[PDB]
RNA sequence: GAGCCCGGGCUCCGUGAGGGGGGAGAAGUCGUAACAAGGUAACCGUAGGGGAACCUACGGCUCGAUCACCUCCU
RNA sequence: GCCCGAGUGGUGGCCACUAUUAUUGGGCCUAAAGCGGCCGUAGCCGGGCCCGUAAGUCCCUGGCGAAAUCCCACGGCUCAACCGU
RNA sequence: AGGUAGUUGGUGGGGUAACGGCCCACCAAGCCGAAGAUCGGUACGGGCCGUGAGAGCGGGAGCCCGGAGAUGGACACUGAGACAC
């Protein structure tokens, strides 16, 4: 679970953190 | 100049004080009276004195720390000081916010916070 | 009884004689004992070492019990009977060892910097003098002016 | 004209006030003016809402002195020199309650409003 | 509401007359006069209400037009008329005199007492002050203003006991009150007592000024000298006899 | 010291604390906010008028199966999109399509549609200012255009 | 450190009571506590006290009837006027029977009791009953 | 000394292609992740990698595993 | 058949229940929830013993917090609501 | 989370029914803030009101009391009084 959860979290933020940098 | 100013208190040991005095001019004594404590003397002839009071909270049955600064024009017949108590006039406005005037000075060398 | 105060360990239970008066048995005359306090404080020891050795040689345990009465405002002992003589450190002793402790660490410090515990307790031993300093000031033994800092601790040890 | 009062402008803590009412009449006030120095008397009255008449000053010519014993007169006056407040004041004109001036023999010091009461009188300045 | 409050309601008219709260939406207000506006007592109301000669204000006007009232020794006829306290007022075509005198619990009340103390009316003035053409006045504050009192103070401050001669508009036997005299008070909630001072000594700084007083039971009243009024030496009768 | 404070002039504290922590009531937050006021549209109103803009029916939640009857009516100050469950059993049939529809709310205002339905917030009383329940009785009044 | 030295003397003197030893010994020791327990001793709750002051320090050995069931401190302390009296008489006590809330006072130190039949009031000090 | 206007800046209301997630519907598909040591104990913070559940490294924790083997403790 | 009764019910809001906002009168090992640990500023809170003041605090008096509404009495309207004292 | 430039104070003056930075000339650099200022939201305020064993919580309706307004916004006369449903 939390595992899951925290790399979800990340790559959403991170994808999505990428399409606001750009 | 000198006079007695009642409420059973002495005038300063000094006069010179300008018509923004209580032995001068127009600007008279009346009233209340109060007690507070001198925070600072930076401006020109013009003194904080802040008071402490006490307030019950009804729904904690408790007191509270309030602090309600007052502004106080010092006549130049004394000069006030650093953290020691000054007796206080209910008087006409001198200002915006001065309304009063000090009267009678009891000077300490004492400091307390 | 206890503080655990940078510590969890209970504290010594080291404790007074429940003598109120003196003995008798030991006997010195209110000059004898004055004597005895001017010679050990001219040596170079310290009030609690000369209430120390007065107490394992001349076996008076504690000066106030046996001085006061003899100018009875308060109990006489051994820095007030110092002050009346103006052998007295204007810095009360408690504040000097401190004080005095603390510049030797930085020392070691200033040539082997990479020391957790030994930077720790300079934090530790800094803030007992804060303290003792701020409750001094309102009571006056230092002056309200002062403030501390490690280069007025290197000025008042030099 | 001029509006106030005067809780209009900000709090003594930097706060802004805001306006919640309009004028009061009795709260208006009217604008400064030049009482000149000339030979001429220029008056004017004017009624206050109190209900009473008041004299304002636009020009006069004789002031006119005192002592310390207080001998009044009425006679010729010459130009402001030395006005407190403003020294272009002092070179229009402009009479004030404290204004300095000279008169014929010494110079004397205003000691009147002319603006409500409506009177030019003065004191002898000795050096 | 930016100009004058020129009316008055019931549930706005105050409880110190004891008029009816609920009868209408509306009071009878007092105009300006003699004496304060909620320490006074309407003529109307001293007719309708009190006397019961009235039924409608068309007859109580008639009957003040006419004069079945004189107030102070003198004749009406506005019918908002505030009529004072401690005050005189007669019926000429009875004869009959009343007291306004305050009640223990604080409604005005008439208290009737007979013809030959309707000439006499104790003023304690309310101020006293100098006028030009060097003279001084008597006041008071249902308004009488006297002239004369052959220079300067010779008697008291203010606190006078004054024999007013009621028709006649004249003063008469002026009186000191002394730390053996008796005062009726009028105002404050000690209201109805009539006394015997037993000092005069006080505190004086800023507003309140002291007064005690210990009266035949022997209650100790704090009076303001102003609400202190010298009922004299004793002359007329207490309120509640 | 179970919390709190205890002391003479210490209450300020007590004062906030309570104010810091009642913001943990939803319902409190909510309302002394207005959350609740300006979401769920009304305007906060006991009721609203509508224009039924059609008939729809949706289909029943997870035991359950049954067409509910639903109407979509825009509220029209709030000129809001807004379907709608409607009582009674026939009823759908009184509805015209562009009569006036009041609405109400139905079951706690909080969201909660009742266990059956999941959206519908809302309910019906009204066709052309003549209720559903004096409808599905056929004496008390019968519909107009 | 302490601070209510009072109530830690009570609260021993109470879980000294529920036990049900003999005597009690408090270390820390003062006015408070003595006139407190010279009060209680005066209605009765407890038998005999001795403290011995030492240099140290005052200390009471109390002797214990069986009397108390609970005796116990205010925490903030109130002040309680002499009509809000009967509102902190229904709250602490146990009924009207009891009546030492103790309170301090103008005249000295009471319990409720004594307080109610001089007439008197103030901030509160502790209970017993 | 108002309203009024003009040029720019900032903010807010009605409304819009497109875009994000939630509580769901539980008849399609992939797998077996966890819950039994779940068939490689499990979780945990951090880092990389994989379609997915997830795997692995390093450090921790037992809310840890089943006998066995060894060690202590009323 | 039960309830209530010229009412009864629906939706909405507020308060109670909810010691689910803890003053009265809540918790926080494993249920939600202890900061990974310390320091000390502001704050709150403070061992004993004596003396001054009496600021808080209590007691008494006195000025005062309009009427109305509330509670109690008596009186009025057939009764009460409502009003008057 | 820092705000403040008639801005805080001083001297002298104007204007006003009148005190006052109300306004203004000169001089000073204060004034306010974590005991929460400023800014943003929301909101007439009070007597009361609802509810609740109490403590408390919510509320500003008739009516009374005080203030503000009169299509938005400014402006004077006339009158004791208006910047005038």
């Amino acid at each position: 679970m939390r595992w899951k959860w925290i790399k979800k979290r990340i790559r959403r933020l991170k994808r999505q953190r990428k399409k606001e940098r750009g | 100049m000198m006079r007695d100013i009642g409420l059973r208190v002495q005038p300063p040991a000094e006069k010179c004080d300008d018509p923004k005095c209580p032995w001068h001019g127009n600007l008279k004594i009346h009233g209340r009276v109060f007690e507070g404590i001198v925070v600072s003397d930076k401006p020109r002839k013009t003194v904080t004195v802040e008071r402490q009071y006490y307030f019950y909270l009804n729904k904690y049955e408790r007191y509270e720390l309030r602090r309600s600064k007052i502004h106080a024009h010092n006549p130049p017949c004394i000069n006030a000081k650093v953290g020691d108590k000054v007796l206080i006039a209910e008087t006409r406005p001198l200002s915006k916010t001065k309304h009063f005037v000090v009267v009678a000075v009891l000077e300490r060398a004492e400091e307390r916070r | 009884m206890a503080r655990m105060h940078a510590r969890k360990r209970g504290k010594s239970g080291s404790k007074r004689p429940p003598r109120t008066a003196p003995p008798i048995w030991v006997e010195y005359t209110v000059e004898e004992i004055e004597n005895l306090v001017v010679k050990l404080r001219k040596e170079g020891y310290s009030t609690a070492m000369i209430g120390t050795i007065l107490r394992d040689q001349y076996g008076i345990p504690s000066v106030k019990l046996f001085k006061d009465p003899d100018n009875p405002n308060r109990n006489l002992t051994i820095t007030r009977i110092l002050e009346k003589h103006g052998l007295a450190p204007e810095i009360p002793e408690d504040l000097m060892f401190l004080i005095r402790r603390a510049v030797n660490l930085r020392k070691h410090l200033e040539q082997h910097p990479k020391d957790l515990h030994s930077m720790r307790g300079l934090q530790l031993i800094e803030s007992k003098i804060r303290r003792l300093v701020k409750y001094y000031k309102r009571k006056g033994k230092l002056p309200k002016n002062w403030r501390y800092d490690p280069e007025t601790a290197k000025l008042l040890v030099r | 004209m001029a509006i106030w009062q005067g809780r209009s402008l900000k709090k003594p803590s930097g706060g802004r006030i805001v306006l919640a009412r309009k004028k009061r009449k009795r709260e208006l006030g009217r604008e400064p003016s030049n009482t000149r120095v000339a030979e001429q008397d220029k008056r004017k009255i004017i009624r206050t809402y109190g209900g009473n008449r008041k004299v304002r000053l636009t020009a006069a010519a004789y002031a006119n002195v005192f002592d310390k014993s207080g001998k009044g007169r009425k006679v010729r006056i010459i130009r402001v020199i030395e006005n407190p407040a403003n020294r272009q004041f002092a070179r229009r004109n402009i009479i004030t309650k404290g204004a300095i001036i000279e008169t014929e023999i010494g110079k004397a010091k205003v000691t009147s409003r002319p603006g409500q009461d409506g009177v030019v009188n003065a004191i002898l300045l000795e050096e | 509401r930016k100009g004058p409050k020129r009316h008055l309601k019931r549930l706005a008219a105050p409880t110190s007359w004891y008029i009816e709260r609920k009868a209408y939406k509306w009071a009878v207000r007092p105009r300006p006069g003699p004496h304060n506006m909620r320490t006074s007592i309407p003529l109307l109301y001293i007719v309708r209400d009190y006397l019961g000669y009235a039924k409608t204000a068309r007859e109580a006007r008639k009957i003040l037009n006419e004069g079945k009232f004189l107030v102070d020794g003198r004749v009406r006829k506005d019918y908002k008329f505030p009529v004072g306290i401690m005050d005189v007022v007669s019926i000429p075509e009875t004869g009959e005199h009343y007291r306004v005198l305050p009640n223990r619990i604080g409604k005005l009340i008439l208290h009737p007492i007979s013809e030959d103390e309707a000439f006499i009316k104790p003023l304690r003035i309310r101020n006293k002050r100098m006028i030009k053409g060097a003279r001084v006045q008597l006041n008071f504050h249902d308004g009488t203003n006297h002239i004369v009192s052959i220079a300067e103070k010779d008697n008291y401050f203010t606190s006078y006991t004054v024999l007013m001669k009621v028709p006649e508009r004249e003063i008469l036997e002026v009186l000191p009150f002394e730390k053996g005299a008796y005062v009726f008070v009028t105002q404050g909630k000690n209201v109805a007592r009539k006394g015997r001072i037993v000092e005069i000594k006080r505190f004086p700084m800023g507003w309140p000024d002291v007064v005690t007083i210990e009266d035949e039971e022997g209650e100790l009243f704090d009076t303001l000298k102003e609400y202190a009024f010298v009922v004299g030496t004793d002359k007329p009768k207490i309120s509640l006899p | 010291g179970k919390k709190a404070p205890n002391g003479e002039f210490a209450g300020r504290k007590l004062k906030l604390k309570r104010k810091k922590f009642r913001w943990s009531d939803i319902r409190y937050k909510r309302r002394v906010l207005r959350l609740k006021e300006k979401s769920d549209p009304l305007e906060g109103a006991p009721q609203a008028r509508g224009i039924v803009l059609e008939k729809i029916a949706v289909e029943a939640k997870q035991p359950n199966s049954g067409m509910r009857k639903a109407v979509r009516v825009q509220l029209i100050k709030n000129g809001k999109v807004v379907t709608a469950f409607c009582p009674g059993d026939g009823a759908i049939k009184f509805i015209d399509e562009h009569d006036e529809v009041i609405i109400e709310g139905i079951g706690g205002p909080k969201g909660g549609s009742m266990g059956d339905i999941p959206g519908i917030r809302y309910k019906v009383v009204k066709v052309n200012r003549v209720s559903l329940k004096e409808l599905v009785k056929g004496r008390k009044e019968k519909p107009r255009r | 450190t302490l601070l209510d030295p009072l109530a830690n003397a009570l609260s021993h003197i109470t879980n000294s009571e529920r036990v049900g030893k003999r005597e009690v010994y408090i270390k820390p020791a003062s006015k408070l506590i003595g006139e407190v327990l010279r009060v209680m001793q005066k209605y009765g709750y407890i038998g005999e006290f001795e403290f011995i002051d030492d240099g140290r320090a005052g200390v009471y050995r109390v002797q214990l009837l069986g009397r108390i069931n609970k005796a116990g401190a205010i925490k903030p302390r109130f002040p309680v006027k002499v009509s809000e009296f009967e509102k902190w008489e229904k709250r602490f006590l146990p009924a009207f029977e009891f009546g030492i809330l103790i309170v301090s006072t103008s005249q000295g130190v009471m319990s409720h009791k004594e307080a109610i039949e001089k007439g008197i009031g103030g901030r509160l000090i502790a209970y017993v009953y």
